[PDB]
């Protein structure tokens, strides 16, 4: 019935009385202080996001130097004439190198 | 030697699936917590609606 | 367990970046640089006496 | 409803009465004394950091 | 809320009343007598330090 | 002599991993306590917000 649509306009009378008070800032402050508490967690969330990004980045650094270690043990093997051990070291590094590529894609999306 | 090498296929599969599941655990957990923050960024685009609720 | 504690290492790494969400970064410490280079300039100008 | 946004402006009336008191320093003191207790531990933390550096 | 920052300035009213008393020395004495008891141990500590030095 | 020298590889590995874990204990503990202080430095950049809360 029409009385319900009248209910909106009589609450608008109240809205006129409170608008006439004209001290708007007080709610502006409310809005920005509520977001500050969220913002400290929000920056924390960004930091967590970066932290996964970092833990992965140092990991990829550790991987790429470990890949060199297998190539170095292979260079020792090659210069010694131990091609069997060079191929063992060749298996190790390839396995590592592809896991390094996976972490590089994991960081890329991160 | 023939069946033993098939055990090496089997063991190579065990370590492959398990190790990959471990990197999935990292990626999914990280992505999940990150997604909670990204969802809060969508909600922060919605924060503009929460201020609108008294900006009137 | 130790590895979980390494995730606390990642939390501190996050926390050192976190000042940037609060609007603090190198642009703050850059002032101490511009200043400290000026301190060496004036101490050099003094000892040139 | 509008009454909640009015709630911010009536608390701003209180904020006007307390601002009109005009004795700001008292909270400035509060801020700096709280940080001094932290600062003695903070310098200690720097020292611990140096101590690992020294050891 | 603003009432907490007002709390610093109303405690500053008390600080004005006690400042107006103007008999500052009494705390100066407190400070120097407390350090004297420490100082006798402090010189003792210096002496212990010298004593290891001597032994 | 052949297998005995492989025991020397094994023993050389035991001492290497254990000694390295000991230097990790120092580095990680130190870094952890240091990081608590560095986190308090980030929080001290946040201390500027805590003063702002009544600077208004």
């Amino acid at each position: 019935g029409l009385f319900d649509r009248l209910g909106r306009v009589v609450r608008a009378n109240l809205n006129d009385l409170v608008s006439k008070a004209e001290d708007p800032e007080k709610v502006l402050e409310q809005a920005v202080i509520d977001m500050q508490e969220d913002l400290v967690q929000l920056r924390q969330a960004v930091a967590r996001t970066i932290a996964e990004e970092k833990r992965t980045e140092q990991r990829l650094n550790q991987d790429t130097q470990e890949a060199k270690k297998w190539e170095d043990r292979a260079k020792l093997a090659l210069t010694n004439g131990e091609e069997n051990l060079a191929r063992e070291a060749l298996a190790r590094k390839k396995s590592l190198t592809d896991t390094a590529a996976a972490y590089q894609t994991q960081l890329a999306q991160q | 030697r023939t069946m033993s090498e098939n055990l090496r296929r089997n063991l190579a599969a065990l370590e492959a699936k398990i190790s990959e599941a471990k990197t999935k655990k990292n990626m999914l957990q990280a992505r999940a917590k990150a997604a909670k923050a990204n969802a809060e960024l969508q909600q922060t685009l919605g924060g503009l609606g929460t201020s609108s609720a008294t900006s009137a | 367990f130790e590895r979980m504690e390494n995730k606390v290492l990642d939390m501190e790494a996050t926390s050192q970046a976190a000042g940037e969400l609060a609007g603090f970064g190198i642009e703050n410490q850059f002032a101490q640089l511009e200043a400290s280079s000026g301190v060496e300039d004036e101490l050099a100008a003094l000892k040139a006496s």
